[PDB]
């Protein structure tokens, strides 16, 4: 959709714009929720090769959890890139036609006739 | 007619790919492609494609004596047919035929055809150059330039023929 | 919770999301005009580069 | 095989892949196509046995097929366009022959007739890389050609894809076979969805990969080959049992996991263009997927049949087995919904 | 368009279906896929020599090179049908079914 | 997935093959280089829909 | 992880231990041929590893501490009993003879794993080649049915055809009334019970179908009772041998390799002797396993891992 | 033959009967040709009359749903007096339906036919009317 | 290095002429100084037509006349 914006930057993760925007903190839920998801891939990984899975590998747990911490975040930072690139370019183009979009007339119900339906 | 002579040089390329296309058997479908591509090289030659066309002679040639090999060794029967033993071969050997000569029948009255694309009828001595080239063949410089510009191309090329022999010596070790 | 915090924590959420709505509908018409047209910086499809051509004087000057 | 030989033979795959994905020039995408398939043939012939060397010519037969096809196309844009530039084609002529091309490079029906046979002669790793690895560079062509794709034809192979992809798996009991038409049926999901926004379509490949990845690593991790191989699971390795239920329910496009994901977001961009119909019966014809899915989870993990004795030995014996990514497979393909924003970074 | 693309894409149609038909033998099958590649070789350099576009006039060596870099392949596709059998027919590759 | 690498590292792979006005062996023009030329700087920046 | 395809890349090839040492050898023949002794002595020469004869408590011995772990957890099946009741409807007999070929195979994989890994030859005890001419007795006498006996033919198929037959195998002819008087001197209540007909038919299926398919895929030394007493005339007998026969030759480092993967992994290995083929001597029902599994999740050591149980007192759990 | 799906739509209802039963019945023969190709081809007969016989079979199978589809329908829009109202296309499919189980020789597929065909030839019809969309334009 | 050298002149010498001439062909190129007359024959041959350029007025090293002084010069192809 967008491919035409992404095609002076390529390759680029997150480009020099990219850091104009603020970063997720590092208490957000959604990288919370994906330090979740390195617990429970550490949990599985002691559950698949038969460990004890509350205690075994402390820092394998641990290496799960900071591994998908790691890439989670710079994939949030990429979602919150691209999804404020799509607002920028949306409202740009809104202001770039005025002919495109007219202000509608925003009546009262008084005016506006609507037509009731009764239940009986 | 006689200005016609790449499209009668194309005429029997058809004809040797309904000699080759019905399958009578590959020894006959060897002659046919050997036919048809010898061919090939008085089609393409007479645009200016001397080496161009020589490379699709000569590497054909090495081509079907390979699969002269195979098809003597592995692929082959009691009674090899020639085009004439199996009725379904010639069937379709005379259709390809006689639907050839049908479209030269339709291409040499109309001048113009339709099958999906639009085709002229008039020779295609038309479509040539009317300009020098020097001392060069064009084409000559273009593949002497597969040296120069084409560097991943060759790396490419050069990979995929490494790996097509050792995917061959993996495929045919039996264990 | 008092009536007031709910009901000014209704309008607070009544706020953000009519704001949503709206701009969700701006999205869907801006995405129509600019498939209709392709005049925004979405949909533009990868055409020829013009940096490729060489400008140079050939060897014949029909060209 | 020789380990020097398989991973320059790996390394050659990745390469045509890779060269498929990144250039520019239709010849070149040609040539990463005939790589691919040129060193995807040991994979199938790793064992060597006759269920292999026919699985291998019908797939070569196939892609040849394909091959021609797609250098008739580009030589057709070269006649209409006079140039090379991977992007839009320049005649629907050459835009329908090479979207036969690519459908017939996917399995595609009604060109799905090689699928289920090469899945099932060849091994499980050689399968996963077919049913994954094998899906990536004919939907980088479709994603790059979009513009001049025919919407009724893609759309007719994409809905027969799934139509038969669904009732092909129903009357299989070898896991190989319904993984097969299972594929079948996904590259219908994707190709859906492809001319109205392709972030979409590489959404749901890469959870497809995801998933397809988990099932057949579940299959190499308890060496099983059918349903009733399958069925003795809970008494060799418990937690596989689960693993398989929860990766099941996710391919069959149950909420709240995360193969609900794609389906849903292509419904999302199916009813913006004003059609209602087409993901409705898609959404219907998931329901045989879903089916056979629920088959496999009712003999694996929600019953127990009945096993035997040398089992007995196996339980003294851990797997030893490289499990390669398998809890971040599981974990990536079941609990992904709550970050369905994510696909902005497809954008 | 000129009147000798007729016949070459003719040709292509023709080994086209030779191929996408049978004949319970493979090797001349495999002889259509490389009458295939003879009429894409001469198709393109057609173009090209039609055209004096000259710096894809290396495309045409390149593709007949893959050619036979896909054909040989089938070559050693073809001795493990006809070393498992004793011919190399198709109806003997129906172990699959199952 | 167009993944630019071509852009990215700055390399040049097949960018040359690419159209018939690029650079060429000995400068042997091509019978459609002013129509090629004037057809790619048209339709350069403008996108796929406005171009056609 | 100890072995695998980076570490045969990095320069370990298995012919550089591969030296004329490496015979992996196997001395056949019938209940008390006086061989279980001589195999020791074959060991005791040679310079080489005594595996014993695989009973039903072979992997018990293996994995864990080694003690002799119960019977309803290993083969669930006996060998006194069979020796009292061959002709029972429960079926002891194919159980415990299916049970016994796993063991076998387990022998014989830790067998070719040591070879190819220590340079060192293993002296074994009835291999798996010569186990299914015991089923041919169970099967003349009538002990067991007829889809047994295909059962164990699909399962010897399915595992065999991945391994090499040994290089020297040592077969003793020992004569029926000379094996009975050692049993009768012996005093084992149980092993009395055995009848002649069996004894009779073990040797039979020895000399017409093991022989017969071994000697031109090894080599046969093939003694009588007398002269499998003498330590040193085998084990010379054994060292002046020309070895071209069997398919020890055509052996790279890649094909041993490939050999050496597929050994240690046990699983593997064991994959396909529990095929699920529904018969009824081995098929345990769902209740009777699932007791029986969550039984053996209680035995001391065998509830995780070999090095994560702190019932048996290992050490930094938490950091492995 | 989407053109023959435009000149059967391209004639208004309840107005010429007997073209819009030949029209009808041109569709259903050309969708029995294609179920006959795929039935030679995936399919092998033992002989080439047996499978010109099963060619015929499709043929006029398909060909009989399509000409007492289209015939029912036409019919029953003229004596209704109400030419765009799906209940004509309903008792037009059942035709249909009923027609598939006489030459199937069979009953309850005859009754199912009538039933999922009645339903398909309504929502063709009310397709037709609202404009509902198979195959849509990408539009937003 | 001579022993291994003598063994393999003594079993395979084709081979070692074999690599000898190939890795001499590999490296001698770039240890020998007409590498640059090579590059400098090849782009002073004037295939196309050495195209004449408008006179804008200030081009000093630009001649108007072959047999102008400016430009470049051969004669070092003529003496070697
Ligand atoms: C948590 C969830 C994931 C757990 C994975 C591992 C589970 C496991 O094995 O646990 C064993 C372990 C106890 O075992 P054990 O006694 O030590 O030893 C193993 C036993 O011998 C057990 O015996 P066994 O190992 O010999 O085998 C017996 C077998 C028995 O198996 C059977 O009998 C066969 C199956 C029976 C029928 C099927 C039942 C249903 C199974 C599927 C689940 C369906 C519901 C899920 C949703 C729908 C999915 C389809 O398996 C079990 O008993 C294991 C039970 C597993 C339960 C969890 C399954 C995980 C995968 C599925 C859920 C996740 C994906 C879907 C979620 C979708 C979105 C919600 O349990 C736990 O550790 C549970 C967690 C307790 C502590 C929680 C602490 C939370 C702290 C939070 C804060 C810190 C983190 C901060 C993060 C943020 C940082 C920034
Ligand atoms: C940039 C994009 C990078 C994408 C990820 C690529 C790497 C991970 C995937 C490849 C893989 O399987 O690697 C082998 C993998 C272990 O193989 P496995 O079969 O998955 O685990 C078996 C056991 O761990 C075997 O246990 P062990 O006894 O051998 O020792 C344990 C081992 C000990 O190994 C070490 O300590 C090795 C240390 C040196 C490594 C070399 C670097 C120098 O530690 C671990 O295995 C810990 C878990 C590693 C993390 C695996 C998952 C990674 C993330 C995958 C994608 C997540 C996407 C989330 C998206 C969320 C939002 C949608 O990881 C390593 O050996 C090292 C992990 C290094 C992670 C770096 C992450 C940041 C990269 C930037
Ligand atoms: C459709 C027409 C039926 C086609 C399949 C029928 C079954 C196969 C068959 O023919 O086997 C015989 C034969 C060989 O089989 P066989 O060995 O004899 O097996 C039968 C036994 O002998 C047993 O002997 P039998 O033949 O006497 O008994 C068969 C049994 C006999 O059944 C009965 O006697 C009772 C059935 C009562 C009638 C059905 C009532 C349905 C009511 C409508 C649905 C609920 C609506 C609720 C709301 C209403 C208000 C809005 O009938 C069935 O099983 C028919 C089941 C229904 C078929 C259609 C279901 C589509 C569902 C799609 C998802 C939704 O196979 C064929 O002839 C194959 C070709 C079939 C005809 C070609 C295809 C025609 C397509 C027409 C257009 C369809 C448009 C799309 C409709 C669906 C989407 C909306
Ligand atoms: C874990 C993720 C690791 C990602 C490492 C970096 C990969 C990379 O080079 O990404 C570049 C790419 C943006 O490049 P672009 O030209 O936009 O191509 C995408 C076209 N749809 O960026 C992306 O494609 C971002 C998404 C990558 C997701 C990979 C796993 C799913
Ligand atoms: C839209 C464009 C998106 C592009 C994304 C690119 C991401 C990377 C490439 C992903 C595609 C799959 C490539 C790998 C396919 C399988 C390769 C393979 O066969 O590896 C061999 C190995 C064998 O393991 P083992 O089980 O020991 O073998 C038994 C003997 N046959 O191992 C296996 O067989 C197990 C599986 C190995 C690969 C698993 C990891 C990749 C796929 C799952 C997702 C993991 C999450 C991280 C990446 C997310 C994005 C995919
Ligand atoms: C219109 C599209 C079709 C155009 C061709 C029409 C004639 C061919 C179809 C007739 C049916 C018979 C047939 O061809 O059968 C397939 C045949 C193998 O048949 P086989 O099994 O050997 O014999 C028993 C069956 N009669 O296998 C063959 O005959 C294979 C060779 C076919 C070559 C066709 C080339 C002619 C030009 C076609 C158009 C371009
Ligand atoms: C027992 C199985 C399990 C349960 C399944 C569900 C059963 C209950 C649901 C279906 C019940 C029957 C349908 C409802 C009838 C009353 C309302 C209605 O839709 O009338 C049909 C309509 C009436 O005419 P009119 O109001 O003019 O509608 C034209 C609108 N443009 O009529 C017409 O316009 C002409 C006839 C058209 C076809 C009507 C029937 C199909 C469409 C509705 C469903
Ligand atoms: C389960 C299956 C459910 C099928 C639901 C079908 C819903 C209706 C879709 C077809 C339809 O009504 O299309 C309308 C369209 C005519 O509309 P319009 O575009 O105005 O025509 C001008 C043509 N250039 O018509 C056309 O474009 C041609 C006619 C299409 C007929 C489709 C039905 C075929 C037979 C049943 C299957
Ligand atoms: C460095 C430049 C690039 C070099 C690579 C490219 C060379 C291109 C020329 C064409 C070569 C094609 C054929 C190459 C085959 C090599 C492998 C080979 O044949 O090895 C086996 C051979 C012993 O033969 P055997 O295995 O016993 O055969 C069975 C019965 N005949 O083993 C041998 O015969 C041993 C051969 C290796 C030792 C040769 C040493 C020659 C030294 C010459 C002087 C120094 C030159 C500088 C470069 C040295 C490079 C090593
Ligand atoms: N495959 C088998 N089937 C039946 N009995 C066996 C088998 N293998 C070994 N035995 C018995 O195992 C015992 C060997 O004990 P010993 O010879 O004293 O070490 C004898 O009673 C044999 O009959």
């Amino acid at each position: 959709m967008m491919t035409g914006r992404q095609a002076r930057a390529p390759l680029q993760f997150l480009p020099d714009e990219a850091r104009s925007l603020p970063p997720p903190k590092l208490t957000d839920p959604r990288l919370a929720y994906i330090g979740f998801l390195g617990y429970c891939s550490g949990l599985i990984d002691n559950a698949i090769r038969r460990r004890p899975v509350l205690s075994a590998g402390l820092h394998r747990q641990f290496l799960y959890i900071t591994s998908f911490v790691f890439v989670g975040y710079y994939l949030l930072k990429r979602q919150d890139y691209m999804y404020a690139v799509r607002d920028h370019d949306m409202f740009s183009y809104i202001k770039s036609h005025p002919e495109d979009f007219p202000e509608k007339d925003k009546k009262t119900y008084r005016e506006v006739f609507e037509e009731f339906h009764p239940v009986r | 007619m006689m200005t016609y002579i790449v499209f009668i040089l194309s005429i029997i390329f058809v004809m040797g790919f309904v000699g080759f296309s019905s399958k009578p058997s590959p020894i006959y479908g060897g002659l046919g492609l050997i036919v048809s591509g010898g061919v090939g090289c008085g089609i393409v030659l007479n645009f200016g494609g001397s080496f161009l066309g020589l490379m699709v002679f000569l590497i054909y040639l090495g081509g079907m004596m390979v699969v002269f090999g195979y098809t003597t060794a592995m692929a082959t029967e009691q009674y090899p047919e020639v085009w004439v033993s199996n009725k379904v071969v010639l069937g379709t050997f005379i259709t390809g035929l006689l639907m050839e000569f049908l479209m030269v029948y339709y291409v040499l009255k109309d001048k113009e055809v339709e099958i999906v694309f639009k085709f002229n009828g008039m020779g295609d001595w038309v479509i040539y150059d009317t300009g020098d080239s020097g001392f060069f063949s064009e084409e000559a410089m273009g593949i002497a330039a597969l040296y120069s510009y084409g560097t991943w191309l060759v790396i490419v090329t050069g990979w995929s023929l490494l790996i097509g022999v050792v995917v061959i010596m993996e495929i045919t070790r039996g264990n | 919770d008092a009536p007031e915090k709910n009901y000014e924590r209704t309008m607070a959420i009544l706020q953000i999301e009519s704001e949503k709505a709206e701009l969700r509908l701006k999205e869907l018409e801006v995405r129509r005009l600019m498939r209709a047209k392709g005049d925004g910086p979405w949909f533009q499809y990868p055409t020829i580069d013009k940096a490729l051509i060489d400008h140079s004087p050939k060897a014949t000057p029909d060209n | 095989m020789n380990p020097i030989i398989l991973i320059i033979i790996l390394m050659t795959v990745m390469l045509g892949t890779i060269i498929v994905m990144i250039s520019t020039h239709w010849l070149l995408i040609w040539i990463g196509f005939e790589m691919n398939m040129l060193a995807i043939i040991p994979i199938m012939m790793k064992k060597h046995n006759p269920r292999a060397t026919e699985a291998s010519t019908k797939y070569f037969l196939t892609q040849s097929t394909a091959s021609m096809l797609l250098m008739m196309a580009i030589i057709i844009n070269l006649m209409f366009s006079g140039q090379w530039t991977v992007m839009k084609l320049f005649n629907p002529m050459a835009s329908m022959l090479m979207t036969m091309a690519l459908a017939m490079k996917l399995g595609m029906a009604p060109f799905h007739f090689w699928v289920p046979e090469v899945t099932q002669g060849i091994p499980l790793s050689s399968g996963l890389i077919l049913l994954t690895w094998q899906k990536l560079a004919p939907m980088s062509v479709l994603y790059q050609i979009l513009p001049s794709i025919n919407l009724d034809l893609i759309l007719t192979l994409s809905i027969l894809s799934i139509t038969i992809g669904g009732w092909g798996g129903l009357n299989q009991t070898q896991l190989r076979k319904i993984m097969a038409y299972s594929s079948i049926a996904h590259m219908g999901w994707m190709t859906a969805v492809l001319l109205y926004n392709p972030t979409m379509t590489l959404l749901n490949l890469i959870i497809y990969i995801i998933m397809t990845s988990t099932m057949f690593t579940l299959f190499m991790a308890n060496s099983t080959t059918t349903t009733l191989s399958l069925s003795h699971t809970w008494n060799k390795a418990p937690i596989m049992t689960i693993l398989v239920l929860i990766t099941l329910l996710s391919m069959g496009g149950l909420p709240p996991l995360s193969g609900f994901m794609p389906k849903w977001m292509i419904i999302q961009e199916m009813t913006k263009n004003d059609s209602i119909i087409l993901p409705t019966l898609m959404a219907i014809t998931a329901l045989l997927n879903l089916y056979f899915y629920m088959r496999l989870t009712y003999s694996t993990a929600l019953t127990m049949f009945p096993s035997t004795n040398n089992m007995k030995m196996k339980w003294q014996f851990p797997t030893t087995k490289r499990m390669t990514l398998l809890p971040t497979m599981t974990v990536l393909s079941t609990m992904l919904l709550p970050l369905t924003p994510i696909l902005s970074i497809l954008e | 368009m000129s009147l000798v693309y007729m016949n070459i894409m003719m040709a292509f149609t023709v080994s086209l279906t030779g191929l996408l038909m049978y004949r319970s033998h493979l090797m001349s099958s495999l002889l259509c896929l490389e009458g295939m590649m003879l009429s894409l070789f001469i198709l393109a350099t057609l173009m090209i020599l039609n055209s004096h576009f000259t710096l894809a006039s290396m495309m045409p060596i390149i593709l007949l090179v893959f050619a036979a870099c896909e054909a040989a392949l089938g070559l050693s596709l073809l001795v493990m049908v006809s070393n498992t059998y004793g011919t190399d027919y198709v109806q003997n590759l129906n172990l699959l079914q199952c | 997935p167009f993944f630019d690498v071509q852009k990215k590292l700055g390399v040049d792979l097949d960018h040359w093959m690419t159209i018939q006005s690029a650079e060429q062996p000995h400068r042997i023009p091509a019978r459609c280089h002013a129509f090629e030329k004037e057809w790619i700087e048209c339709a350069h920046g403008i996108g796929s829909i406005r171009a056609e | 992880l100890q072995y695998g395809p980076l570490a045969y890349i990095l320069g370990e090839k298995t012919t550089k231990k591969m030296t004329e040492n490496s015979k992996l050898i196997t001395v056949d023949g019938n209940i008390c041929s006086g061989k279980s002794k001589l195999a020791k002595e074959v060991a005791e020469k040679l310079g080489l590893k005594h595996f014993p004869e695989a009973g039903i408590h072979y992997a018990d011995s293996t994995t864990g501490d080694g003690k002799p772990l119960p019977v309803r957890f290993s083969g669930n099946c006996s060998l006194e009993k069979f020796y009292d009741d061959p002709k029972s409807n429960d079926g002891n007999s194919y159980r415990l003879q299916a049970w016994l070929y796993a063991s076998r195979l387990l022998q014989y994989a830790d067998a070719l794993e040591h070879l190819l890994s220590t340079g060192q030859g293993v002296v074994l005890e009835r291999s798996i080649y010569s186990d299914f001419v015991f089923l041919e007795a169970m099967y003349r006498q009538g002990f067991i049915r007829k889809q047994c006996v295909d059962h164990y033919n699909q399962v010897k198929k399915v595992t065999v055809c991945e391994y090499l037959p040994p290089h020297v195998v040592i077969y003793v002819d020992v004569p029926v009334s000379e094996v009975q008087s050692r049993i009768q001197k012996k005093g084992n209540p149980h092993e009395m019970k055995i009848t002649s007909a069996y004894l009779q038919d073990i040797e039979n299926v020895y000399k017409g179908t093991f022989l017969p398919e071994m000697s031109e895929k090894c080599e046969v030394l093939q003694y009588s009772a007398w002269e499998a007493e003498d330590a040193e005339k085998v084990v010379e007998d054994i060292q002046y041998l020309k070895y071209d026969k069997g398919p020890w030759l055509d052996q790279d480092d890649r094909k041993l390799h490939n050999l050496r993967m597929l050994v240690q992994d046990k699983l593997e290995v064991l994959n396909y002797t529990s095929i699920p083929v529904f018969l009824p001597e081995v098929t345990i029902g769902a209740h009777q396993s699932d007791r029986v599994f969550q039984e053996f999740t209680e035995l001391p050591g065998r509830k995780y891992r070999a090095g994560y149980n702190e019932d048996v007192g290992d050490k930094w759990i938490w950091l492995k | 033959a989407k053109t023959l799906l435009h000149q059967y739509w391209d004639i208004p209802e309840g107005t010429e009967c007997h073209r819009k039963t030949y029209a009808a019945t041109s569709i259903g023969g050309a969708s029995g040709l294609v179920v006959s190709a795929y039935s030679v081809a995936l399919k092998t007969p033992t002989s080439f009359l047996e499978g010109v016989a099963r060619t015929g079979r499709y043929t006029f199978t398909a060909a009989a749903i399509g000409a007492i589809f289209g015939l029912t329908s036409c019919i029953s829009a003229q004596v209704r007096e109400k030419p765009d109202d799906p209940l004509n296309y309903l008792i037009g499919g059942c035709a249909g339906g009923l027609t598939l189980g006489a030459r199937t020789r069979s009953y309850g597929i005859g009754a199912a036919a009538c039933a999922y065909m009645g339903l398909t030839a309504a929502l063709v019809k009310m397709g037709q009317l609202e404009g509902w969309k198979v195959f849509a334009e990408p539009k937003v | 290095v001579a022993a291994f050298l003598k063994n393999v002149w003594a079993k395979e010498p084709v081979l070692v002429a074999s690599f000898a001439i190939a890795g001499l062909a590999v490296i001698l190129p770039t240890l020998s100084p007409y590498t640059k007359y090579s590059l400098m024959i090849n782009r002073a041959t004037p295939y196309n037509y050495p195209v004449p350029l408008r006179d804008d007025g200030n081009m000093p090293d630009v001649p108007s006349h072959p047999q102008d002084p400016q430009g470049p010069s051969l004669e070092w192809l003529k003496r070697l």
